[PDB]
């Protein structure tokens, strides 16, 4: 069959992955492409040309993530963090996490994959202490999957409302959900007559 | 009393620790750390696609180093070894010792793709060619620090008698053309912790920086923290240094109105509209051996009432006017010196046209949030001075809709008579 | 396929057969370009350096030639040698 | 001296909390887990803490008795932080340790040894049936009937002979219903 | 469900990716024949990405 | 002088101006395995390129022979040869028989230009002056020894080249005697391939603390045999540690915290990672100072302890678990009464790197754990390619272990490596008590028939260990002169000694007006002019020379022949 049955239902890892990267990011650029007034040319297809015939060295600029990350593999150019990826803005966010702990906190729908990618392959721009930062992002995690948690004890067939869960943890947690919630409605309208 | 000491731009001291940053730009930076004795000069390019990072050994300890695209300045100022490694590596590091009387000591070294400049303590500027023949030897009010961007070098001429003053001048490989002469520098000398004195004992003048603009116009940060562009530069009877950014309010501002120490920009070039300087969030201004990632920041006219933003928040808060009015006086000024450089030497981006049609009309909509402000004080006679100044004639239909929208039919007609003036 | 006979019943055995027939048929054709045998993971290194975990003499390449040699490594583009890969020759 | 013992569960709490290799809080992950099977109970490799700081380890080794149970309450401060949502219970937690060093041959056991955290192996030749362990305590005083209770350790106490609010030698006693308990068994090792 | 095929979409981009490898080659039969060779990996990349996308889709479907 | 160090940046710039193509790859690297040294420049450019993005090749060899099989079967796309470690002596041009016209392609003007490119990084000392000089296809990193030892050698070979009669003899023969003289003279690596490739990759700008790592591993490695190479270019190494170091002092330890520091790196086995008592048990210079061999040694190695004040029992325990107070005082007690024993040479300043919480290492430690990966890390012609195919699969294992990442492998080197130790001092041990060294007054001939580690001793790494450790007893035995070193081991599976000629050396510690000239090795030369001489089977194929293989039965007549032998 045309699709493993480990993708039937859901997205590995790697899919996340790949949709994160179709993401744009500040960079900086160590190279200038940009050709003075006074060659090869990208001409990509699926993401903006324009910027990357237009490099200058130390200029910030924003491009899709995947090709942040070919260059970053070389010397040639630097990830700028995201400002939500600061120990201020985390610690801001867990202190909201410890205030509303019905409610789960607003960060970047791609937070998790995201820091992780950077971790791996931008340590050096980051900053802040990394290691603080891992130690940081952690925590989150740790209260988001306890707060998972107490949701997931009142599992109703009605409905649902994640609000600003994240889309790795909505991927994690996708088939253990939607399985009972399925089995629940199953159960509910074979009462119904 | 005041001490000359050796500088280059955006240099930093040793301090407790045994490496420095002989200095810093756009270009690159060059950090020398002692070793045994024997110091060890690293060059590092920004741009790893123009050139090649290179280290070397130096045993005569060059303090002064001058940075750029042709190659690097290295030189002592107590011993008066003067070094010249081309880039290229085509041609040999050329090398020389200037004379150097007693006390007479080199205060910075400037470097010209065609020419070399020297500096001393006694004010005996030097002249040598790319491959170190000398051209010729002036007595000057001493310099402090010697940038040099393309063909065009700019000097801060400093004395205890003839005070602060800067030369600006665009030696070029002919034509040499002196803009200005030791004219006043109207720059604020620090006042007289620790480290802020230790960096003062490494740069007596307290000059954060000095370099010129991405376009070239030339550009200096004192200890005052404010950079400061010279408006008008080429012609000097309009020549006029305009505070572009007051960094210590920027960010007293993005910090939230919170008043921060630790933050400390270190300028390092100023790209157009934005300055490329490493925010130094430590007890040393300077920065580390691991250097970070440089930071951006939009220039700013400083027109912001400190006591107004408080009162505002009691994530700052700007009133739409107070805030327009900035945004109308950058866009004028940045217009000012596109234009003029546009004109004086055309462009090296195509896009500078477009962006100065852009600028033109941001201030126009400027001027319109501004009438809009006016009108609503129904100061019809300060809103038709507003759109007096305006440029577009397509924003003064914008601008009379407004003044109908405000219900000033005074006004309207006046700037009916004002789209009347302009089709004349 | 697209990249224990006995076990099958011939009706199976002439089944998958066909299947087979059917999958080449829609590969070739429209959306030819993309290889719908392909792997599904997503291509995410441009670039893998790799061990031929056995040797079988040098193969082609649209450019170039592979030289299979037992403990060699190779530093190549991850789509060219994808199919060498899960044919078992390559190592990582 | 209780500031020096809650130093010391601090500098425990840092190393749960913080010992991290590659990319992972293999202590933290572990604590969590267990946590959520129930199992109230870590194990720490010794090389692992010794990397954090030679001198938790050191002092663990001079004072073990003492050392491991502070240890133990780290643990639990560490278990309720990462599993119980503060501003928003759990049991004492068992801390299990592996040296992996040189061994000590069971003959060779002597004074030299007493108190020292010891390694080694042998065949274990037979097993009791487990006992009761009063983790906690509940107490009433017999005369003036002043509430009280205990919580002791499996390590290196008495009901206490004084009334803190004469009442009597030992007016204390054991209130079985409210105390807690664990179990205890006792191996032979030849 | 299976959704609508939106034939427009693939339509257009399967001409693209034709177009984009064939001027692909191109540039690889200019350098057999700067010569910076870094927009050529990313788009040998961005073709790599999008016919996986475009498989994942028709294998699902 | 064919390539000097100024130029390796340009012939860098010329191998990616013909092999650059993302299309193919066109550069292949030969590798000589059994060199640690040879196997840390090898990754080091495999890094380089990888920034570089150029496609390539790895081909790990054993042999000349296989080489020149290799060779054989290339292709011409690939027009850039890297050889590490291997080819430097040799004619490879003649070995290869490799055609300038075959290869010759563009040549014009007065210009040269071939197909292929054969770049050496082979720096033995000996180099073939044809290859220097007579060749072109080849290329040669050199150190500049030509250019600085053999501008008369490169006069007479020029002279030689031009001759094409009272004066022709009266200039021939001086030009043939120069280059004779400047042959006939033993092998001895000048510099570590390691320190040469860091050069170029300063000179691209490319260093950063891994590549200096590597390139202190490689020269640690080299340091046993050349330990007068290592002392001249330690400085350097220092210098550049010092250049990379961080401006950060003190930072609090953290698991991203990686540091290289400079510290005392007492010279013996396996310290961090076995006990102090097993280290200095296994220290080669720790035996061959107190003769540890005979029991004697060990008691006044437990005298030595006692001296100490540290407790035996102690210095038994696991290193990682010594008690802090020992683990920190340790450099005074070093600093006390090592000289009372004749020690205090083992008190040596190395790098030691370190990461993380995970522990720490030295470079000793870690290159000895890296050889032993490399030795251990798992029809008679099969056979022997059965077990050169081990020996290069135990090559690659070290190319994974050179990795961070593969601390588990690292670990189980470092295993390995202490039981190859032991096994070694054990044997060691045996043969001197059996006294099975014989002063023939050529050599002290050695021969092994004993069936236990006769297996082991089969890798050609393992022998030298033990002839290493044979050689470090016999140099510090001052009644013992420095005689020539055989040894040979037969193989039952294929009936043949695993003759080694290694070369004697003057104390570790000895440093006067001696010591300073550096004891060639003509064992090589003699076993192959006893070879062209004789016709017993031998194997010269193995790239180190100075071993070889012989027949069970052909080893007792190329003795004979080896002491009738001039040579030596
Ligand atoms: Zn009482």
């Amino acid at each position: 069959m045309s699709l493993p049955a480990h993708l039937q239902q859901t997205f590995s890892p790697e899919e996340i992955q790949f949709i994160v990267e179709n993401e744009p990011i500040k960079i900086f650029p160590r190279i200038t492409t940009r050709q003075k007034i006074r060659h090869t040319r990208w001409q990509l297809i699926t993401t903006d040309d324009k910027a990357l015939n237009n490099m200058v060295a130390m200029r910030s600029t924003e491009v899709v993530l995947w090709i942040a990350l070919l260059l970053k593999q070389q010397s040639k150019c630097s990830i700028v963090a995201p400002q939500w990826l600061t120990t201020k803005e985390l610690d801001r966010k867990i202190q909201y996490e410890k205030t509303h702990p019905d409610r789960f906190s607003e960060l970047p729908w791609n937070w998790l994959v995201l820091a992780r990618i950077l971790f791996n392959k931008a340590k050096d721009d980051f900053h802040d202490p990394i290691h603080e930062l891992r130690g940081k992002i952690q925590d989150l995690r740790e209260i988001r999957q306890i707060k998972v948690l107490k949701g997931l004890k009142y599992l109703n067939e009605s409905h649902l409302q994640l609000d600003n869960l994240s889309l790795l943890e909505i991927n994690e947690l996708r088939p253990f959900i939607t399985e009972i919630m399925d089995k629940l409605r199953e159960i509910h309208t074979a009462s119904l007559t | 009393k005041f001490r000359y000491m050796p500088f280059s731009p955006a240099g930093t001291p040793f301090g407790f620790t045994d490496r420095r940053y002989l200095t810093m730009n756009e270009v690159g930076y060059v950090s020398t750390v002692k070793n045994s004795e024997q110091y060890s000069i690293t060059v590092s390019f920004f741009d790893v696609g123009r050139f090649r990072e290179y280290h070397f050994e130096d045993l005569f300890g060059y303090d002064l180093c001058f940075l750029n695209e042709k190659g690097t300045l290295f030189g002592q100022s107590k011993t008066g070894q003067i070094q010249y490694r081309p880039h290229d590596s085509i041609h040999s590091n050329w090398t020389k010792i200037i004379p150097l009387q007693a006390g007479e000591r080199i205060t910075s070294v400037a470097a010209t793709p065609v020419r070399v400049i020297v500096g001393t303590s006694l004010g005996y500027f030097r002249s040598f060619n790319q491959f170190g023949v000398p051209f010729a030897v002036e007595k000057t009010s001493p310099i402090v620090a010697l940038t040099a961007q393309n063909y065009r070098v700019f000097s801060v001429h400093y004395s205890q008698f003839h005070g602060l003053s800067y030369s600006l001048s665009e030696l070029g490989t002919s034509s040499k053309r002196y803009y200005k002469r030791e004219c006043p520098l109207p720059m604020s000398l620090p006042n007289i912790k620790d480290a802020n004195l230790d960096y003062y004992n490494f740069n007596p003048m307290g000059i954060k920086s000095l370099f010129f603009s991405s376009y070239g116009d030339p550009c200096i940060f004192g200890s005052d923290n404010t950079l400061l562009l010279l408006s008008k530069w080429r012609s000097p009877e309009e020549s006029k240094w305009l505070p572009i950014l007051d960094s210590n309010m920027e960010i007293w501002k993005m910090s939230g109105g919170k008043e921060t120490t630790d933050i400390h920009v270190w300028p390092l070039a100023l790209a157009y509209d934005t300055l490329n300087c490493i925010l130094v969030k430590g007890k040393h201004i300077w920065p580390e051996f691991p250097l970070p990632l440089p930071s951006e920041m939009e220039i700013r006219m400083p027109v912001f009432v400190k006591s107004k933003l408080l009162e505002e928040n009691k994530e700052i808060q700007i009133p739409v006017s107070m805030a327009a009015e900035e945004e109308y006086l950058r866009s004028k000024v940045l217009s000012e010196l596109l234009t003029d450089t546009l004109e004086n030497d055309g462009e090296m981006y195509g896009n500078e046209n477009e962006v100065l049609a852009a600028l033109n009309g941001a201030y126009d909509k400027a001027l319109l949030r501004l009438f809009a402000s006016a009108c609503s004080d129904q100061n019809v006679e300060k809103a038709l001075s507003l759109a007096h100044e305006l440029k577009q004639d397509r924003a003064l239909t914008a601008a009379v809709k407004i003044s109908e929208r405000a219900e000033l039919p005074s006004l309207v007609k006046k700037i009916n008579n004002i789209r009347e003036a302009r089709y004349e | 396929n697209g990249l224990d006979t006995n076990n099958l019943s011939h009706q199976e055995q002439e089944y998958l057969k066909e299947y087979c027939d059917l999958i080449t048929d829609l590969k070739s054709g429209d959306l030819v370009d993309i290889d719908l045998s392909g792997s599904l993971v997503p291509p995410s290194d441009v670039f893998i350096d790799v061990r031929v975990l056995k040797d079988a003499g040098e193969i082609q390449t649209e450019y170039g030639v592979f030289n299979l040699i037992k403990d060699s490594q190779f530093f190549v583009r991850q789509s060219d040698v994808e199919r060498l890969i899960q044919q078992g020759y390559l190592q990582k | 001296n209780d500031d020096d013992n809650t130093e010391i569960i601090k500098s425990f709490k840092n190393f749960i909390l913080e010992f991290r290799l590659d990319s992972q809080f293999i202590y933290r992950d572990q604590l969590r887990n267990n946590i959520l099977v129930k199992n109230y109970s870590l194990t720490v490799n010794m090389e692992h803490l010794i990397g954090y700081n030679e001198d938790i380890y050191k002092k663990l080794s001079d004072e073990p008795s003492d050392i491991i149970p502070l240890f133990e309450t780290a643990i639990t401060q560490v278990a309720k932080r990462i599993s119980i949502l503060s501003r928003a219970s759990l049991p004492t937690f068992q801390l299990i340790l592996n040296s992996n060093a040189n061994q000590i041959p069971l003959r060779d056991l002597d004074s030299e040894h007493v108190s020292k955290i010891v390694r080694l192996s042998g065949i274990i030749i037979s097993t009791s049936v487990l006992s009761s362990r009063a983790t906690y305590l509940s107490i009433m005083c017999r005369n003036c009937r002043h509430t009280t209770s205990i919580t002791i350790n499996n390590f290196n106490v008495s009901l206490p002979r004084s009334c803190l609010s004469n009442c009597g030698p030992d007016p204390y006693i054991i209130i079985h219903e409210s105390s807690k308990f664990i179990d205890q068994q006792f191996l032979k090792l030849q | 469900e299976l959704l609508p095929y939106p034939h427009q979409l693939m339509k257009r981009l399967l001409n693209r990716i034709s177009m984009q490898s064939q001027l692909i080659e191109n540039i690889s039969m200019g350098f057999l024949d700067n010569e910076s060779k870094l927009p050529l990996l990313c788009m040998e990349t961005e073709l790599e990405r999008l016919k996986f996308v475009i498989r994942s889709y028709i294998r699902c479907r | 002088m064919y390539y000097g160090i100024s130029q390796f940046s340009e012939a860098y710039n010329k191998i990616l101006r013909n092999s650059s193509s993302h299309s193919s790859c066109q550069l292949v690297i030969f590798v000589s395995c059994l060199n640690i040294d040879a196997l840390c420049a090898t990754k080091m450019l495999s890094l380089l390129f990888k920034k570089q993005l150029v496609q390539s090749q790895i081909v790990p060899i054993f042999g000349y022979s296989e080489l020149r099989r290799h060779y054989s079967q290339l292709d011409d796309n690939i027009n850039s040869l890297l050889l590490v470690g291997f080819g430097g002596v040799i004619d490879l041009e003649a070995f290869l028989e490799i055609d300038p016209q075959e290869y010759v392609i563009d040549t014009d003007s007065g210009e040269q230009s071939f197909r292929r490119d054969i770049y050496v990084l082979d720096a033995h000392r000996p180099w073939n002056l044809d290859n220097i000089f007579g060749s072109q296809i080849i290329q040669c990193f050199d150190d500049g020894t030509v250019d600085d030892t053999l501008g008369e050698q490169k006069e007479a070979y020029y002279k030689l080249l031009e001759l094409d009669r009272k004066q022709r003899k009266k200039q021939i023969h001086e030009y043939e005697g120069v280059l004779e003289e400047y042959y006939s003279q033993g092998t001895t690596v000048v510099n570590s391939i390691s320190a040469q490739i860091y050069s170029l990759l300063s000179a691209i700008g490319e260093t950063n603390l891994s590549n200096l790592w590597l390139n202190i591993l490689g020269t640690t490695s080299l340091d046993i045999a050349y330990a007068q190479v290592y002392n001249r270019l330690y400085p350097l190494l220092q210098d550049e540690v010092k250049r990379l170091t961080p401006s950060s002092r003190n930072s609090v330890k953290t698991p991203d915290t990686l540091t290289l520091n400079i510290q005392p790196d007492y010279y013996l086995f396996l310290l961090r990672h076995s006990s102090l008592y097993d280290s200095f048990y296994y220290s080669n210079y720790v035996n061959a100072k107190l003769s540890l061999w005979n029991e004697n040694g060990k008691k006044r190695l437990h005298k030595m302890f006692a001296r100490m004040g540290i407790p035996l029992s102690t210095a038994q325990e696991t290193w990682l678990y010594m008690d802090h107070s020992i683990k920190r005082e340790l450099g005074i007690i070093f600093d006390k009464n090592l000289d009372r024993y004749g020690l205090q040479d083992i008190i040596r300043d190395g790098f030691v790197r370190t990461l993380g919480y995970r522990g720490s290492i030295s470079a000793s430690e870690f290159v000895e754990a890296l050889t032993a990966l490399l030795e251990v890390g798992n029809n008679s012609a099969q056979k022997l390619t059965n077990l050169r195919k081990r020996w290069v699969s135990n090559f690659w294992l070290s190319w994974d272990a050179l990795d961070d990442r593969k601390v588990e492998l690292l670990n189980r080197g470092i295993q390995l490596a202490q039981d190859l130790q032991r096994a070694i001092f054990n044997t060691g041990v045996a043969i001197l008590e059996k006294k099975l060294i014989k002063h023939l007054r050529i050599y002290r001939l050695c021969v092994l028939q004993d069936g236990p580690d006769l297996d082991l001793y089969r890798n050609p790494l393992t022998l030298l260990r033990l002839g290493n450790w044979l050689i470090e007893c016999c140099a510090e035995s001052e009644d013992k002169q420095l005689l020539p070193m055989v040894l040979a081991s037969i193989d039952e599976n294929t009936d043949t000694y695993l003759v080694a000629g290694l070369t004697p050396r003057y104390p570790r510690g000895l440093d006067t007006i001696h010591t300073k000239k550096p004891i060639l090795n003509n064992f090589s030369m003699a076993f192959q002019q006893i070879t062209a001489e004789t016709d017993a089977k031998v194997r010269i194929d193995n790239f180190e020379s100075s071993i070889i293989e012989i027949r069970r039965e052909d080893l007792s007549p190329f003795l004979e022949k080896l002491t009738l032998s001039g040579l030596l």
